[PDB]
């Protein structure tokens, strides 16, 4: 069955750095468009960052552009997502979650369709 | 030329070989199905870093 294991949450103090890593298994992690969503504390979801089959980054969130750094390994099944910059705000739930559609299984290429989601870590930092 | 001589001597002589050459060429292969997906690599909408 597919399997989506992310791991690294621990309290970190404000302005220092955070590397969760996402590990899937039971799938071609080379057909699939990778995502990182957090999930703020009694709000909705928002939006974090994701990568392409190809390793190539999607851009990250407007607030958050400038510190996060993700990065992909097709070879281990690996997804990491290297954070900068940390601050109290940054206190939320991650979840790494799969595109639906295929490469080339039909215009451009899919990013759509996040159905298979891991649970959580629970990432907070304090002074 | 066969005889190596200038006057022959009346007979039945066997002198070459009778053959017939070929005319075109051919090459065959079954139907082609699979193709490298290079598209994919070139035509990739963002490439890593």
């Amino acid at each position: 069955q597919v399997q989506l294991l992310e791991s690294g949450g621990g309290l970190v103090q404000p302005g220092r750095s955070l590397r969760l890593s996402c590990a899937a298994s039971g799938f071609t992690f080379d057909d699939y468009a990778m995502h990182w969503v957090r999930q703020a504390p009694g709000k909705g979801l928002e939006w974090v960052s994701g990568v392409s089959w190809n390793s190539g980054t999607i851009g990250y969130a407007d607030s958050v552009k400038g510190r996060f750094t993700i990065s992909r390994d097709n070879a281990k099944n690996s997804l990491y997502l290297h954070m900068r910059s940390l601050r109290a705000e940054d206190t939320a739930l991650y979840y790494c979650a799969k595109a639906v559609e295929m490469v080339r299984g039909l215009g451009a290429d899919p990013e759509y369709g996040m159905d298979v989601w891991g649970q959580g870590t629970t990432v907070t930092v304090s002074s | 030329c066969t005889l190596k001589s200038f006057t022959v001597e009346k007979g039945i002589y066997q002198t070459s070989n009778f053959r017939v050459q070929p005319t075109e060429s051919i090459v065959r292969f079954p139907n082609i199905t699979n193709l490298c997906p290079f598209d994919e690599v070139f035509n990739a909408t963002r490439f890593a870093s």
